[PDB]
């Protein structure tokens, strides 16, 4: 956020351009930069595009969904946000997105596969194509966002493709490409917290045992802003994670009390809060819905990843290398699960869980 | 006649809101229907136990009375 995201009013890109900034940093100001955010209509793109457009950075947002892009225009002043209809199977549209940008941010990536795109097409084929198209267009900075457990030799088809995608981005764009490895991100409408906030979660006895180091999505969006506007971060890999380690079983049980579903001794068990299932059934059901359901459900690869915990690459850089302190999930967990609290609505008295109260609740959850 | 129209509406909404409570209630309902249909006799034997312990005339008690009269009457002729 801040009031002006730059250390100076003059910035010479590594491509040779000199970009001046005007204004004090409001909506009417400009930074002189043109950025392209691939995957801007997604969960993280809306955070990133909003932070760039609010300070006057011209953002090119290539879209495939016409309805999802409309809310992005509100973030910036007139002419700041620009849309290009595109497809990763179309090369002319990809070049048009990066033709004028000085920064290219790649947020395109899926944990699923569909009738049209496999995990290899998106996490590798798209990332490689975008990196090469960026280089031929003279883009000074490339930022590629992989996952937290990226590994070219992983048993998970998502972790493997994310790890290989890191390699191909550097092999095309060159050694100066920056790589970000966010942990599971929590925010409003967060894919990480949405599965924990769902009631009828089938096979949670297997799925919810994975441990992670969740990180605030606003900080990940803030960190990417720091990286793009500081050329000392080129060629670097950043592992953005929170200080504390949680298992999805803990958060699932901590959320239950905040939602007050446990007010009744019978209701959570009757409503389907716990849905134990043998892993072969979880495999078959995930496999079956992969060719019957039209919406991306819990697939086979996510079942495998439920066993693999998050491993922090120690050779990579952290939030402290960017001069930022990670946020604590304890200080943000309530306000992001607040919409899901059942009665609330100033009935008698709200139970606002402070940061101290969340940690007290965590011990009670872990007490048998 | 209104339960015939409402029953599909109530049953599906009951499973949506409380799938475990509905499955347990519906599962027990089907089990007793299998007891009656397939002549498992579980509900009948419980009924025969309740009558015996509470002093009612059971089915066996009424048949024993007939057998006592039958033996009494035959000797009265022989
Ligand atoms: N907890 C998290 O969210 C985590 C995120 N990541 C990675 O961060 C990145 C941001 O994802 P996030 O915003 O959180 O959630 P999303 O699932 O919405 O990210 C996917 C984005 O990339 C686009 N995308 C996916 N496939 C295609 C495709 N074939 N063609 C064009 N666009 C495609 C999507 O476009 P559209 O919106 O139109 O569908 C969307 O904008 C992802 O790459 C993810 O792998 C990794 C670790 C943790
Ligand atoms: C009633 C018919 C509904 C069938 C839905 C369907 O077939 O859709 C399912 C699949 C998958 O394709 P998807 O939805 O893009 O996969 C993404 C969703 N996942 C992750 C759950 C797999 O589709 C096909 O096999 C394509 C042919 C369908 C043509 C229409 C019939």
């Amino acid at each position: 956020v801040s009031t002006f995201p730059l250390k100076s009013d003059i910035n010479i890109t590594k491509s040779g351009k000199t970009l001046l900034s005007v204004g004090q940093g409001g909506r009417s100001s400009r930074t002189g930069f043109t950025a392209t955010v691939f995957g801007g209509t997604g969960f993280l793109g809306r955070v990133v595009v909003s932070k760039l457009a609010k300070h006057g950075t011209n953002v090119v947002v290539p879209f495939r969904n016409d309805r999802a892009r409309r809310q992005l225009k509100v973030n910036g002043d007139l002419g700041v946000v620009n849309f290009v209809e595109f497809d990763i199977r179309n090369l002319k549209s990809i070049e048009d997105s990066v033709k004028y940008s000085d920064i290219v941010i790649n947020l395109i990536g899926t944990e699923h596969f569909s009738k049209n795109f496999s995990i290899e097409d998106v996490n590798i084929g798209a990332a490689e194509r975008i990196a090469k198209a960026a280089k031929e267009a003279g883009v000074s900075r490339l930022i590629h966002v992989s996952s937290y457990n990226a590994n070219p030799s992983s048993s998970s088809d998502f972790y493997a493709t994310k790890g290989i995608g890191e390699q191909v981005v550097r092999d095309n764009f060159g050694p100066d490409a920056t790589i970000v490895r966010p942990a599971p991100m929590y925010f409003r409408n967060s894919p990480f917290l949405n599965e924990l906030l769902q009631i009828k979660a089938l096979g949670g006895n297997v799925i919810f045992k994975k441990e992670v180091y969740p990180v605030h999505a606003l900080q990940v969006g803030e960190a990417i802003e720091r990286i793009a506007f500081d050329d000392a971060t080129a060629g670097q890999t950043y592992e953005l994670f929170g200080k504390e380690r949680y298992s999805k079983k803990e958060l699932r049980e901590m959320i239950k009390h905040i939602i007050h579903i446990g007010q009744r001794g019978y209701y959570p068990y009757s409503a389907g809060f716990y849905l134990p299932a043998p892993e072969p059934f979880l495999y078959a059901f995930a496999l079956i819905r992969q060719y019957i359901s039209s919406q991306p459900r819990f697939n086979v690869d996510q079942l495998k990843r439920s066993h693999i915990n998050q491993e922090i690459d120690q050779s990579a850089k952290t939030f402290t290398d960017l001069g930022m302190v990670p946020d604590e999930l304890s200080e943000y967990l309530y306000r992001y699960v607040k919409p899901h609290i059942s009665y609330t609505s100033q009935t008698q008295n709200r139970t606002v869980y402070s940061k101290e109260d969340i940690e007290k609740l965590r011990d009670y959850v872990n007490t048998p | 006649p209104y339960l015939v129209a409402f029953r599909p509406a109530v049953l599906v909404f009951f499973f949506i809101r409380q799938p475990i409570g509905a499955g347990l209630l519906a599962g027990g309902f089907l089990f007793w229907q299998a007891d009656r249909h397939f002549n498992f006799g579980i509900r009948d034997n419980i009924h025969n136990f309740k009558q015996t312990i509470l002093g009612f005339p059971t089915q066996a008690s009424k048949w024993e009375t007939f057998k006592q009269v039958d033996a009494q009457k035959r000797a009265q002729l022989v």
